[PDB]
């Protein structure tokens, strides 16, 4: 029934404590670096379908930098 | 006739020479068997259970913390060390606090601090998992004859017989009274996969929750909470519910993440319920396959005389069952026992009886009888019981009947999987193809994509269709379009 | 059956009229041999040993030093000399110190200085090699019949008989009780290559190391330690554990290169462990090729009556052995000596007993009996013992059976090498080419690369393949591609 | 000073125990992954300079399979 | 003069206007100051020490094990656990045993086993690190005036003076009787780098090893051994000296990997030795930049009478010192306090004196005097002391002496690095260009290739230079070839 | 198992007693020559195959030194 979304890093008392300190950037980079070692074979499918279908190194890199950062949002 | 009380009811049919029927029986389902010239029977699965299943893990939902202690050292004076680091039932963390002249240190820099706290579960705040043993499971199957008397739900019918199946059984035989003997065989293996189910228990004394849940085993072993097995006094992974404050010079706070009960009850949304009753742990989900043999069943009352056509009156007037059948009840004042002269006609000819009775050879007994169920064709009809006459406009159409019987077959296929092909009184060639295609293609989907989330499955299916449109090779293009369609259809066929 | 206890079990069978079977028997292996109308029999190798084998080299792991002396001479007074340079068991170095009026010489320049020290091993710090003699090795084979009784890993079974084989004793006949006679032919050729194999003993007294190791001879000859043969008083190459400091005027320092500067840990990683037991020096990885004759074996109890079907109860309900077979035990009550009427059936047709019994003609005798082992086809079956019956579900598939047997086959081949072809109830002409190819190719690979490490064997295989791609001549190119791929495959092929 | 070679992995046979079980394939492949995760800047420099200086995926992989595996004598 | 005893000596020349000189004094080195119109001085660094430095880690080199225990549970009966699994001082392994009916079990499958053993260090087998404190280190500098009196390396000189320097000491004056005073400053914060170096102590009682070793901090901090800090009772790293045998059904053996002393000593090969003296911990390699001032000095006896030329007799005749100088000792029978008429001449040209004395203004005194040292040109000479004469042949050449000072410069620049530019009686503008270019180009090599091994540095440099022969542009070819030359040139001196 | 890697050979001040002289050319040359004296058949095969197959004296000499110095090193 009840749902409560956690709010963004808008309010920032600069030099007091931060409770659990769920700071999103370093947390999500750590999540991505864990995911690519646990699910290590799945990145081969992602790089190969992009490398085969897209017609430049620039557009291949552009989609992979996004997609491999999005990937741990799903299972 | 218990099948009239339930929203799900399947009808099965056969000629004199059929002798045996294969059924899949489901909790909350029901079957009526209508073989040529045999007394009709209602059959259902009433319970799947074990007494006292074995405990797997226990998990703690609300940490109790107590007796905290802290110790700290000046810069260059080595690590801080404390006795409670080397005990059962304690959680500890060590960190480097800032130090200097202002907190009685000789040097300005980073010291060492350790904080310790005891950990336990609050008095009723456990989750316990239970698992079944295939040697001890009881399946209960019940059979009821169409005796032509009506006993309601929530009262007792004298004609019901019960059979309890466990791994040590073959064909049982039940004496259905004067209607003779029914022979019944249960396969106690297959259908439900007992290696993959955990019956989860929280607290049976809480007034406003189910007593148990049918959770999946691969999910239950990945719960990120403190845990143990039975009889141990210490909790593994207790650092999952303590969290530690940032360090001060000579103090460090211990914080509790609180009662997790609400997060678990939200995570369980979409898991079937289960029920606990003294020593018994019931599933309320799943199925069994049976073969039922009709050969020794006896028609009652074939030797009796006809009723006086003039002496009937209605007790329940003809009413729609909701199962495409007409239900009625009559009262009689003549000599007993005797046979009820029941028939129905279309307006197009009075000589042709069109009543397909479900109750075969209906009778009045010295102390019962008088209920009839029948199926009538579409259109405008008259129902006769001697001199009683009643008009009836039968709803629906022949094409509508073909649709509803097709639709309920799709419900079996999505709810039951490959066992859907075993439901029937006779063989036919396309059933051998159907099981092969289902076990191959459903096996491929469940192998390659099984545990993947619903939205990710749709996104992958749409991406496969997009690759099918955009990739230049025509054989690969068509293969991606076909396989993407199959992945989307099977995904949408289970939903979220 | 002892064959149920080990995980690395094997089965081989004699065809109609097959009187003889050839086995390879291994330490930590066990074979059940079965033939039509002969009692099923278990065979295994229990020990390979010799008593008090011959000492080869002794090596020293920790040098005691004592009684050091030094002498030195002023510039142009000629070389310094000691008596101790001529004795046994002394290590010495001759070197030059800078000298002048500050250290009581008449001239500034270079003098000469000689320093000495005695060397001996510390009290229990030796490493000893021992070598086997083919004229005195004992191989021990044991045989057990399927008595239809059961025994633990720690129980004495009356049916076990043993034969000891050595170069003077190749053949023996064993009386298996009422089951008749069995004939074994062993050989001391085949099995362990005693020319390459050394047993290494350090100290028997220590609480937390194995008592010996199975070291290779070409490695053991090259240990860069001090060494001697038995009874010698003084150590060859004792300078391997002493180093001398830079010379300082009239003094010089002698240093140890420390205790345990020798064989333990990383040098011996992966070497098979051996065992020493009073006078006996056992190997603990090894094999023998052995032929078993099945002519003189007898069935028991074909004259008995069958049991009264109602009078059984389970003692151990059916369970899966792990070998793709079912095991069970029954109790009975009645007239004692009897046959057990065992069978099992699938849902396709009722007359066909599908059970292959591995205990042939099972019985209850006056003292005990009623254990059975049987093999069943995949899928759903009912198992029977008189009026006891129990549903069953066999895992796997007719394809999965073949993959398991194929991996066990490769796992025999990679561990035993060329002798793996001797394992079989047949010896037909195609075995000669199989054994000949491994005699050639295994000898070639072992001759070139036998001492080379795993990583450099891979680098060599990669270099051979890459040179094969770059070669301009097509015959040399193809030969390098074939041989490079083979070198990689037979380097990597240590398991399955 | 003493030198005392690691025993060759070719004497082994039988179902009995192999002491410390230093099985070189699973040992060194695990070691190489742990080392290239630490030596990360060098691993990126080696794969990119080879990809920029050899003509096909076959020859690029053939040198990288050696060059990324010199670490039991290099650092 | 102490400078004659040591194999290593240097000369710094103070021409008029040199009131102060900058030195880099070293353990194992010694310097003479010769100044225009002032006595010659010996100067050297005699010790670098602290009393009771601070302990850092203790490691253990040899495990003692005791009280091993094991517990196991049947398949599906839940994981095994034991009391010692949560205590201190204990190593534990959790593993799966194959189990089945032969091992007293209900089912065939993987069970659970846990094994435990206590751990301690053997009584003398520790390795202890110690670390220096820059506020308590003592550097000792000594000076000895050229009194013209000669003493052995094993006896006292009355005129030898000591200065002990700490952070708490400024420019300090040493009185020297009639020679005046010498005024001396030591930069304690600019000697050895106490942040990066550790002193390693094993057992001081061992008769045939040095008492301590000097090691780098980022080598000592990441050894793979059991470790502890002072006064703690239990060992505090995941255990590397203990290993667990492959599990049997109900038992699992524990192994001890033995004394590591030898693999430690073999890994320390190449490090400097240190020394321990009751409570003082000494470095035996190290240096300090130190500034020595001369305006307060005097020549003794410049007013004294000349000697009777006829009354001299030799006590030790002219011989070569090994430093390209002639040394001698005379004796006199006249009234003692007087100035010795020393001169020396080229053979066949009696007019020009060629004695460059290292002892300015030699004298006889009532209790001593008569030692003389001089440098003469190559070829034939006559040495005089009054009417005594002796004929000397001086080995070498002007080119050989320039080569010798060239070699000695490269040696100091290799041993000491950047600070070697600060050595001398001058500080002219070129020395800033030298120290800057050394700091930048040497700092690049240290940044890029610090900690890389000697062989792989050579292989990398040679390969990079060889690739430099065929690069895509001549600018890249030349730049890489020059950098490869630099990498090898830095590696082949001391960049190992 | 315990491992204690070798201390760096440079990086420290001289003019005092070192515990032992470093590996230098001495340990390298004696370890490589002592391997060629044992694996004679493979050493002869390697040098003859490399010398017959590769297209220049400079690439032959480079590969021969590389294959020799990388052969005896493993533990
Ligand atoms: C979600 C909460 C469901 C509570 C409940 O009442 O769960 C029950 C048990 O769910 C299940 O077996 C779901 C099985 C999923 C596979 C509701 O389905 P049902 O009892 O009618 O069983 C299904 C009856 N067919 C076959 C006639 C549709
Ligand atoms: C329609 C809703 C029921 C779907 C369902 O019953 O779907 C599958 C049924 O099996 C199939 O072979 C469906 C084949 C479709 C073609 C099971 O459910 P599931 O795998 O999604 O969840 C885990 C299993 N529980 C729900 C029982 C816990
Ligand atoms: C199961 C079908 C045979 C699998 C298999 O590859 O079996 C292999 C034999 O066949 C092969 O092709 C081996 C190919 C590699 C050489 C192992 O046969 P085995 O375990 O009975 O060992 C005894 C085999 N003798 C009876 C032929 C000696
Ligand atoms: C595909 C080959 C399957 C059989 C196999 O893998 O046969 C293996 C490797 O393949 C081959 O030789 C392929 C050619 C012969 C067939 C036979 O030789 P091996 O690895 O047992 O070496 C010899 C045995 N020692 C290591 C104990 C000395
Ligand atoms: C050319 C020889 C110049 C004099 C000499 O031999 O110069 C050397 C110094 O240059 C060299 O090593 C480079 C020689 C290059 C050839 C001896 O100088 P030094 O003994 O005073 O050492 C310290 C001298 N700093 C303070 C200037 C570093
Ligand atoms: C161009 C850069 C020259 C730097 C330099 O003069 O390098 C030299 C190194 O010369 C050589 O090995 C070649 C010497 C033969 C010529 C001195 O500097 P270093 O960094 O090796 O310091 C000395 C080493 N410590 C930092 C560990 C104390």
């Amino acid at each position: 029934s009840v749902l409560i979304p956690s709010h963004a890093q808008g309010e920032l008392t600069g030099r007091g404590h931060k409770w659990l300190e769920g700071d999103s950037l370093r947390t999500h980079l750590t999540r991505v670096e864990g995911w690519v070692w646990k699910n290590k074979l799945l990145a081969l499918a992602m790089v190969t379908v992009v490398w085969l279908t897209l017609e430049s190194v620039v557009t291949r890199v552009a989609v992979l930098v996004v997609l491999l950062c999005l990937a741990p949002v799903y299972a | 006739s218990r099948c009239t009380h339930l929203e799900n009811r399947d009808f099965v049919t056969g000629t004199q020479g059929t002798t045996r029927v294969t059924l899949v029986l489901e909790l909350g389902g029901c079957v009526t068997i209508t073989a040529e010239g045999k007394p009709s029977m209602d059959v259902w699965l009433d319970a799947i259970y074990q007494e006292n299943p074995a405990k797997t893990r226990e998990y703690c939902l609300h940490a109790k913390l107590s007796d905290t202690k802290v110790a700290a050292r000046c810069p260059t004076m080595g690590p801080a060390t404390l006795t409670e680091e080397h005990q059962g039932g304690t959680v500890c963390k060590r960190d480097q606090s800032d130090r200097g002249w202002g907190n009685h240190c000789g040097l300005f820099g980073k010291g060492s601090i350790v904080a310790c706290v005891k950990a336990a579960c609050e008095a009723k705040k456990k989750a316990t998992g239970h698992v079944y043993d295939a040697n001890k499971i009881v399946y209960t199957v019940k059979v009821e004859p169409h005796t032509g008397d009506y006993v309601a739900a929530n009262e007792t019918h004298s004609g019901r017989k019960t059979a309890s199946f466990t791994v040590s059984s073959e064909k049982t035989i039940l004496t259905m009274g004067e209607y003779g003997d029914v022979s019944l065989l249960c396969r106690v293996a297959s259908g439900v996969d007992l290696a993959q189910t955990v019956i989860l228990e929280l607290d049976k004394t809480v007034e406003h929750l189910p007593t148990a849940w049918q959770v999946h085993r691969d999910w239950f072993n990945d719960l990120a909470l403190p845990w143990k097995h039975e009889g141990a006094q210490n909790w593994n992974n207790a650092e999952r519910l303590v969290e530690f404050g940032a360090p001060h010079a000579v103090k460090m706070d211990v914080y509790n993440l609180g009662d997790q009960t609400g997060v678990l009850l939200k995570a369980l949304a979409g898991v079937p319920v289960a029920h606990i009753e003294g020593t018994k742990y019931h599933l309320k989900s799943g199925h069994v396959t049976c073969e039922v043999g009709l050969e020794k069943l006896k028609m009652k009352g074939l030797t009796y005389t006809m009723c006086d056509k003039t002496k009937f009156t209605w007790k329940r007037a003809p009413t729609d069952s909701g199962h495409d059948t007409v239900v009625m009840e009559v009262t009689f004042s003549g000599t007993k026992p005797c046979r009820i002269p029941v028939r129905a006609v279309a307006h197009g000819s009075p000589d042709v009886n069109v009543a397909m009775l479900i109750t075969p050879n209906p009778t009045i007994e010295n102390n019962g009888g008088g209920f009839i169920e029948m199926q009538l064709p579409p259109g405008d009809n008259i129902i006769y019981v001697g001199e009683l006459s009643h008009q009836w406009f039968q709803k629906g159409s022949s094409i509508g009947r073909v649709f509803q019987k097709t639709k309920k077959g799709i419900e079996r296929l999505t709810v039951i999987g490959e066992h859907a092909w075993d439901f029937g009184s006779a063989g036919g060639f396309m059933t051998s193809i159907g099981r092969a295609m289902h076990t191959v293609l459903g096996g491929a989907f469940n192998t390659l994509l099984g545990g993947v989330g619903f939205l990710p499955k749709i996104l992958l299916g749409v991406a496969m269709a997009w690759l099918g449109l955009n990739m230049r090779n025509p054989t690969l293009s068509m293969g991606f379009l076909l396989s993407g369609g199959l992945v989307l259809a099977m995904t949408l066929g289970v939903g979220a």
